[PDB]
């Protein structure tokens, strides 16, 4: 029964960010040697960032996940700000990224030394994403039926990434990883850039936070579900740094940060036939996590309504199908504002920044409740001082990705600052504005008449 | 909350409401079908990329004569196996050649007495010969032996025989090839009997045994019309010879000698050196030293560096030694026989420390000839500028461009150069960001003005600039 839970954790974990990761890690971290310590560093902090989030789902268990961890310790003020994140930040910036790896990926053998244009991947990414959304809002049914293709797509993807390296690793192929001499790049980077290749190096973990809550199904938890962190988690950084030995046997490390697509220029070598099927079996990769991203992103509108913040317009159930119209309107709308301006590999700094950010002060509220509010039944336990490790790693990465990039990073805070008017807007207004209420209640009949969706039962 | 009711809603929503939720469902499906061509339309008309030529090893980098073996460490650790401690040194400077001196136990002007088949005893013996081209192997770098047959004597090629010398050779050459060196050089190919066609049959042997095997050939000619009849027959011959090696001081000479002879040869895949066995210190002075090493990189071919060039090793300074086979400066005590003579700067390991000396320039330019496409092949279009001084760019098809401006004058002159003798494609921009610079002096990464360019004496500054639109 758990060898069958650890499938649902590193099924999910595991999705087209080892295809994008790569280069930025190598960029960043500059040798070649250093960034497969990055690597092995980042998958450790995932699974001291995973058991501190079981022990508040096994606490305080409720529907919303991260959501409600945070609803509970302060959480009038802070627990807005960490769903009004994750509705316009979080969400849209992550399927953006796998919208734009899709037309990098499919527009590499296609111009494959020169630049593909500037405007045929703000094109051919909206594509990707206005097509899954209605996709999605559909009988939900046809969904999740087509997710399974994409999920075979990433595991024909990943393994022939790994059997055509292990063949390189019993040859004379091991120049590069193997001799341990070979770790010399530009160290004008300080320390602060070794920051920005942790927020790109765990784009390809993330996903680990609303899993655990999920697991739920799970046989007798309150120590099960720990058994099957310590199973998964290491096995997904045992395939992040075995996929990315089998990129360096390929080609140089300065032939790595040249192309767009990484996992191509594999494919270009090695095989005359890994051409055709390099490009098929990523871009169905980037399908399964837009797809599996409009799931996901259902789920927490749902939360924030029924909760007071999240005005009753969203969260509305359509009568026929059980698909959420609205809220997929919000991730599509939102999405589209955020890809058409910037690049994707400064896009990943942008919600790891933010992201960082969050993670903490729900590790701070795994603290502090021990300190305050003692003796609640709790199944599992860790150490007293396990979660300050994470807490040490938080602070000597946010403020060190703060001092290198801090453009990307001073956008991310300006619209958390934005959160306290509108959230004192929300709750805390007085019911006087007769003339401005009813103007809710307008948007909402004619939202509820032009699409036909309804409130849920409950 | 702000509910209707689902029941109520359905008596009251779609009387006429299910027409406009039909008509605004065909119009998503339908601008998602002008998305679709609109997004197939613009990848037809980005035009394209150019496909690269066919590189061979020494098209991406630069060669690296060493003359005399026992003149390169020292005389204590002098030997073939010596050689082999070196080579991690040599890799540093990203040299992808490694053109050795002859070995051929020469007997000084007897031609039945030098066989090219063995090699001189004062050397070592051939189980060394192959674990050091074993050794080389693992690090990428390329032996080529060079087969010059009187090489002590004060002529080559034994001038009372003709016909013997010549097929003493063309035995060594399948004979050498086995052993695996990587190409052959054959230098003072001037006094030669029939020379223009007896590289060609030495370019069949070497290209025919395998094609990424190479023929160096070296004259003293600085004259073009000798120059050409020996390239009128052969194609892909590398000539180094001693075409550069007068004055350029003044800056429209060296600009008119070097555009004359890509013109001449049609842009072929030549080989840029100031002679064929000396070093950059004789034929200039050490102020232009700096200046010869930024043109020598940039260049279309492959650059063909002695020796110490490095480092700027004068045979003239050190009193007492051969001017042809100078002592390398490895350490303080590497010159023993004068002691308190060699200064700090003056050593290889005092210029590797120093991030302004000369080996700093060198290491700094030879991994960008090495790495960057447009540096590698990367076409050239030098231009018009002020009345004393040398630009040209370096452009290949989207990557990143190139700019150099050279002074060869003696007065702080202003640059002006002047962009409107270049094709549309790879125009300048108004900013260009600095990359580096002979003397040091300015902010490298800022990006200057290119108009308002003020340069100093023997000051030659590399500029790039992106591909832009
Ligand atoms: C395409 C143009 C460029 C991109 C612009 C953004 C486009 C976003 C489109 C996102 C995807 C839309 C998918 C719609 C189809 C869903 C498929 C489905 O299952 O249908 C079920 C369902 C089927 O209904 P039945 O056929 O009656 O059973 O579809 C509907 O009931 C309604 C479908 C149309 C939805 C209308 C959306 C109107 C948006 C207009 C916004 C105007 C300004 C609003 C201002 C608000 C201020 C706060
Ligand atoms: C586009 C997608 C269409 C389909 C979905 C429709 C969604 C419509 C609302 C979208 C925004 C949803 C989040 C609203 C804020 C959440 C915070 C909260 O707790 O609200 C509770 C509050 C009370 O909800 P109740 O508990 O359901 O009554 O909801 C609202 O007050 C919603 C207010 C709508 C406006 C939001 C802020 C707009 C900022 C821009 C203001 C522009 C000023 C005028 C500029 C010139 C205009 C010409
Ligand atoms: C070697 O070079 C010769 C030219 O110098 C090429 O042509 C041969 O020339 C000789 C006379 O010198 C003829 O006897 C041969 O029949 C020619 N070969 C032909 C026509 O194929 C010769 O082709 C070169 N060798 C190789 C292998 O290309
Ligand atoms: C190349 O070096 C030789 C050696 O000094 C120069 O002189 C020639 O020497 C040979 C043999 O000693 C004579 O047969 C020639 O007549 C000499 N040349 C002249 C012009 O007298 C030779 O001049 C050098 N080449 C150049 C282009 O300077
Ligand atoms: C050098 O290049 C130029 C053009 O790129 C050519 O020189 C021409 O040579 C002929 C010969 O009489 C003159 O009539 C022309 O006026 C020259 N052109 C110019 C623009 O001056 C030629 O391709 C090369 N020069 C030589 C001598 O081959
Ligand atoms: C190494 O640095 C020294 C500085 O001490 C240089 O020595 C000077 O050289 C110039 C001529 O090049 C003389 O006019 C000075 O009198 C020298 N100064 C001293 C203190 O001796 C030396 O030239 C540098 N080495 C090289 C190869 O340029
Ligand atoms: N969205 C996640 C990262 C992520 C989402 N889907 C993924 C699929 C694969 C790898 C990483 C991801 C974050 O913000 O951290």
């Amino acid at each position: 029964g758990l060898v069958s839970a650890c499938g649902i954790i590193v099924g999910n974990i595991i999705g087209s960010g080892i295809f994008v990761s790569p280069k930025g890690v190598l960029e960043n971290a500059g040798s070649v040697g250093l960034a497969l310590i990055v690597w092995i560093v980042t998958g450790f902090i995932t699974v001291v960032g995973a058991l501190c989030y079981a022990e508040l789902g096994v606490t305080i268990p409720k529907s919303g996940g991260d959501y409600s961890y945070v609803k509970d310790i302060f959480g009038g003020l802070a627990g807005f700000l960490r769903l009004w994140i994750a509705v316009l930040v979080i969400y849209p910036t992550n399927q953006a990224v796998i919208a734009l790896t899709f037309s990098n990926y499919v527009l590499q053998p296609l111009f494959p030394t020169c630049f593909p244009p500037e405007s045929g991947l703000r094109l051919l990414a909206a594509i990707c994403l206005l097509l899954l959304t209605w996709v999605n809002c559909s009988s939900v049914r046809w969904a999740t039926r087509v997710q399974d293709i994409f999920t075979a797509g990433k595991l024909l993807a990943l393994a022939l990434i790994i059997i055509m390296g292990i063949v390189q690793i019993c040859k004379g192929e091991y120049f590069w990883l193997e001799p341990k001499n070979a770790f010399e790049n530009f160290q004008e980077p300080d320390i602060g850039l070794v920051a920005l290749a942790f927020l790109q190096g765990s784009f390809a973990y993330g996903g680990w936070n609303f899993l655990n809550y999920v697991t739920e199904e799970l046989v007798d938890p309150y120590k099960n579900l720990p058994r099957a962190i310590f199973i998964s988690i290491p096995l997904v950084t045992f395939v992040y740094v075995f996929a990315n030995v089998a990129y360096v046997t390929a080609m140089s490390p300065q032939e790595l940060l040249a192309s767009n697509a990484v996992a191509v220029t594999f494919g270009e070598k090695l095989l005359g036939v890994m051409a055709w099927i390099m490009p098929i079996s990523v871009a169905l990769s980037t399908f399964g996590g837009v797809n599996g991203s409009l799931f996901t992103s259902s789920r927490l509108f749902f939360a924030g309504a029924r909760e007071g913040h999240l005005p009753s317009v969203l969260a509305m159930i359509h009568v026929k199908r059980c698909t959420p119209i609205p809220a997929l309107l919000f991730t599509c709308i939102s999405t589209l504002l955020m890809l058409v301006t910037s690049d994707m590999y400064t896009l990943i700094n942008y919600v790891g920044f933010i992201n960082y950010l969050f993670y903490g002060v729900t590790v701070a509220g795994q603290i502090v409740l021990r300190w305050k509010k003692p003796d609640i039944p709790r199944p599992i336990k860790i150490n007293l001082l396990f979660p300050i490790i994470y807490l040490l790693f938080w602070a000597f990465l946010l403020v060190f990705s703060l001092w290198s990039e801090p453009v990307v990073c001073g956008i991310g805070l300006a619209i958390m600052l934005t959160g306290v008017p509108v959230y004192f807007l929300g709750v805390y207004w007085q019911h006087k504005p007769k003339c401005f209420s009813d103007f809710i209640e307008l948007l909402t009949l004619v939202s509820q008449k032009m699409c036909v969706v309804v409130y849920p039962e409950v | 909350t702000g509910l209707s009711k689902e029941e109520l809603l359905k008596v009251a929503g779609s009387p006429g409401w299910v027409r406009t939720r039909w008509a605004l469902l065909l119009l998503f499906w339908l601008g998602w079908l002008g998305m679709l061509a609109g997004a197939v339309v613009i990848i037809v008309r980005a035009p394209r990329c150019r496909e690269l030529p066919a590189q061979k090893w020494w098209h991406t980098g630069a060669l690296y004569r060493i003359g005399d073996l026992q003149a390169f460490q020292g005389h204590g650790a002098g030997n073939l196996a010596g050689l082999k401690g070196r080579l991690d040194y040599l890799s540093s400077l990203k040299v992808k050649g490694l053109v050795l001196g002859p070995i051929h136990k020469n007997q000084k002007d007897d031609v039945a007495q030098t066989d090219l088949l063995q090699i001189d005893p004062n050397f070592g013996s051939k189980e060394d010969f192959d674990s050091l081209l074993q050794s080389a192997k693992k690090k990428s770098i390329r032996v080529i032996l060079d087969l010059t047959p009187n090489y002590r004597g004060e002529n080559s090629w034994f001038s009372t025989q003709v016909d013997t010398v010549a097929t003493k050779v063309k035995d060594a050459l399948e004979f050498w090839l086995q052993a695996g060196v990587d190409g052959f050089q054959v230098r003072d190919i001037e006094n030669l009997k029939d020379a223009s066609s007896f590289l060609a049959e030495w370019q069949n042997i070497t290209k025919g045994f395998s094609e990424d095997r190479l023929l160096i050939a070296g004259t003293n000619s600085s004259d073009l019309q000798q120059i050409l009849s020996l390239l009128e027959s052969n194609k892909d011959l590398l000539l180094t010879s001693s075409y550069l090696s007068d004055s350029g001081s003044t800056g429209e000479h060296t600009k008119s000698l070097v555009t004359q002879y890509l013109n001449a040869t049609g842009n072929r895949w030549c080989s840029w050196s100031l002679s064929q066995a000396r070093l950059l210190t004789s034929f200039l002075p050490a102020q232009l030293l700096r200046l010869y090493q930024l043109m020598l990189f940039t260049l279309p071919g492959t650059p063909v560096f002695s020796y110490g060039d490095e480092i700027g090793l004068d045979a003239a300074a050190l009193p007492g030694q051969p001017m042809e086979a100078p002592v390398m400066l490895w350490d303080e005590s590497s010159f023993p026989d004068i002691p308190g003579a060699v200064s700090a700067n003056m050593t290889v390991k005092g210029q590797s420390e120093d991030p302004g000396s000369l080996l700093s320039l060198f290491r700094r330019l030879s991994d960008q000839r090495s790495k960057e496409r447009s540096l590698l092949h990367g076409d050239f279009h030098a231009f018009s500028a002020g009345p004393g001084l040398f630009s040209y760019i370096r452009h290949w098809d989207q990557n990143e461009r190139f700019l150099v401006v050279l002074n060869f004058g003696d007065v702080g002159l202003s640059a002006g150069l002047q962009a409107s003798d270049l094709p549309a494609s790879a125009s300048l921009p108004a900013k260009a960001d600095l990359l580096l610079s002979t003397q040091p002096g300015r902010e490298e990464g800022s990006p200057l003005e290119l108009e308002r360019l003020k340069l100093e004496p023997h000051e030659g500054l590399l500029l790039r600039f992106p591909y832009a639109a």
